[PDB]
């Protein structure tokens, strides 16, 4: 019977709060409503060990940097996010928000996730991103940049197909409990 | 006794048993607002008028106590008056749907709700001060026990005959719930009362609540007395550093109790809030007193405004709920405020959510 806490962060509409609703409640919400603030829960098993998951949302967007720090406290592990369908996404990893996390949570392990796995293959995706002269991610970029940042470990997932979200929490849950 | 004990036998000779019944709820109703008439009517000559003659108080608190009782009286007096008129017309009381309605609808009710509210809202008030005023004077002691033994009280005191018009009011709904449980099921009539009945429960609704909004005018007064604002003086805290000089009195009270304070890891502080139109002040206790402090971990402000805040739920305590406060100027905070239950949770919540919306 041991509790533990969860930050996720990275840049808005990345799928930050789509990833917290499907593995808390296990569907996937429709419209989008930009989060300032929000407080979840969640109970996993792992290892044979019960744990209780405060999933705390944060505001990727701009005007809300100021109530961030607040999401940051007491934190066990943080779930740092980016979207394979928004390459600056990426960018902000090193730029942005490791700086951040570093500062609030030092010494805090921290996950990095690649999210909307799905929209790899989709062909309305990777044509929108020519026009920028931009092309997806693939996983080794992904490895680098959690190698680059300290990461505890990478992670590739799918909140809409559903696909690898479990495998998510699980190495969360893992870098929390372990140390 | 009965209604069928009354008019006779003979009379009830050719009826159903639902219409008995009905006649034996609806004589209740006529019988029973005939006393109630006479206890308006012994407080006016026995308790008001002697008071009044006499010079017992000052006019403005005895106006406090009995603020409209003619006005009253000549509502029950009125409303009484149309029933005799009916029972004029044979002991079986046909179509009463259009009495209540006379009494209970459109104007009508608008007359009868301000009336009764205007009575009743500072009466819990105003009795104290007549206990407070016996202990103090022995010729208005006196004076009580000599009114409490009138004959006309028949054995009662003040208190129980000045509350009557709540009591009456709190047993109108039933009353016309029992007529209905009695009526054709489709008629003109059988909607009519319905509708009468749904307005009695509007009118309580509506006095009770004026009651309940002098009674916390009322003890915000009281609080404002007790209120040490002292530490806001010293300022540092922006936010809190507006409140030095706070007043409670022009704002008006939408809730109250005790809630924990989860300032930090292994540190809890108990708080009195007080929740506002516009703001939201907690409230510490030494002895008699009500503290404003700005409290460390950067301060908190003590008092937090409504329009800049945001409300929400800690998921992993179904007993806490989290109060972010968001003024510029100032680092934003979080309150983490903890309720007796979880019922006592989605009561704060559920306030707290609607008090924010009518300030945003
Ligand atoms: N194709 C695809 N779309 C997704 C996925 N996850 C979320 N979305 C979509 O992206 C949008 C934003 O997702 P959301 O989780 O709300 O972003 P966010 O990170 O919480 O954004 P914010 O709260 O920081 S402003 C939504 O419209 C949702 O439909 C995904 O896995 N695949
Ligand atoms: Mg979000």
């Amino acid at each position: 019977a041991i509790r533990k806490k969860l930050v996720i962060v990275g840049d808005g509409a990345c799928g930050k709060t789509c990833l917290l609703i499907v593995f808390s409640k296990d569907q996937f919400p429709e419209v989008y409503v930009p989060t300032v603030f929000e407080n979840y829960v969640a109970d996993i098993e792992v290892d044979g060990k019960q744990v209780e998951l405060a999933l705390w949302d944060t505001a990727g967007q701009e005007d809300y940097d100021r109530l961030r720090p607040l999401s940051y406290p007491d934190t066990d592990v943080i779930l740092m996010c980016f979207s394979i369908d928004s390459p600056d996404s990426l960018e902000n990893i090193p730029e942005k928000w490791t700086p951040e996390v570093k500062h609030f949570c030092p010494n805090v392990p921290i996950i990095l996730v690649g999210n909307k796995k799905d929209l790899r293959n989709d062909e309305h995706t990777r044509r929108e991103l020519a026009k920028m002269k931009q092309e997806p991610v693939k996983p080794e970029e992904g490895r680098d940049m959690a190698n680059r940042i300290g990461a505890f470990g990478y992670m590739e997932c799918s909140a809409k197909t559903k696909d690898g979200v479990r495998e998510v929490f699980e190495m969360a849950t893992r870098a929390a409990l372990q140390a | 006794q009965n209604w069928q004990h009354t008019v006779g036998k003979d009379v009830v000779a050719g009826l159903t048993q639902r219409e008995i019944d009905r006649q034996e709820v609806i004589n209740e109703l006529f019988v029973t607002e005939a006393s109630h008439l006479r206890t308006l009517r012994v407080l006016d000559l026995i308790f008001y008028q002697r008071m009044k003659k006499e010079n017992l108080m000052p006019r403005e608190e005895l106006a406090r106590l009995f603020p409209n009782l003619p006005e009253l009286i000549e509502i029950h007096n009125s409303w009484c008056e149309a029933m005799k008129k009916l029972r004029e017309e044979g002991p079986i009381i046909k179509e009463i749907s259009d009495l209540m309605l006379a009494r209970f609808d459109g104007p009508a009710r608008e007359e009868l709700q301000q009336v009764a509210a205007q009575f009743c809202s500072y009466q819990s008030i105003a009795l104290e001060l007549i206990k407070t005023k016996q202990r103090k004077e022995s010729r208005f002691q006196l004076f009580m026990q000599e009114a409490e033994s009138h004959p006309q009280c028949r054995r009662l005191q003040l208190r129980d005959l000045i509350i009557s018009e709540m009591q009456r009011l709190t047993k109108y709904p039933l009353l016309l719930e029992s007529i209905i449980k009695h009526t054709e099921g489709g008629t003109s009539e059988h909607e009519k009362l319905c509708r009468a009945r749904d307005q009695c429960r509007e009118i309580l609704k509506y006095v009770n609540e004026a009651v309940k909004q002098t009674e916390n005018r009322h003890r915000l007064e009281g609080y404002q007395k007790r209120l040490d604002a002292t530490a806001l003086e010293r300022a540092s805290n922006p936010l809190a550093a507006e409140f030095k000089s706070l007043d409670l009195t022009t704002r008006k009270m939408i809730h109250e109790g005790p809630l924990t304070w989860r300032i930090s890891k292994d540190k809890t502080l108990d708080l009195h809030v007080l929740l506002l139109e516009d703001l939201l002040v907690l409230l510490q206790k030494q002895d008699e007193k009500l503290l404003l402090k700005c409290h460390s971990k950067q301060t908190f402000s003590p008092v937090l405004k409504l329009n800049a805040v945001l409300i929400r739920s800690v998921a992993t305590d179904k007993r806490a709920f989290f109060i972010i406060c968001t003024s510029k100027l100032g680092p934003p905070q979080i309150y983490e405020l903890v309720a007796l239950t979880s019922s006592d949770k989605n009561t704060w919540m559920e306030l707290l959510e609607e008090a924010v919306r009518n300030a945003t």
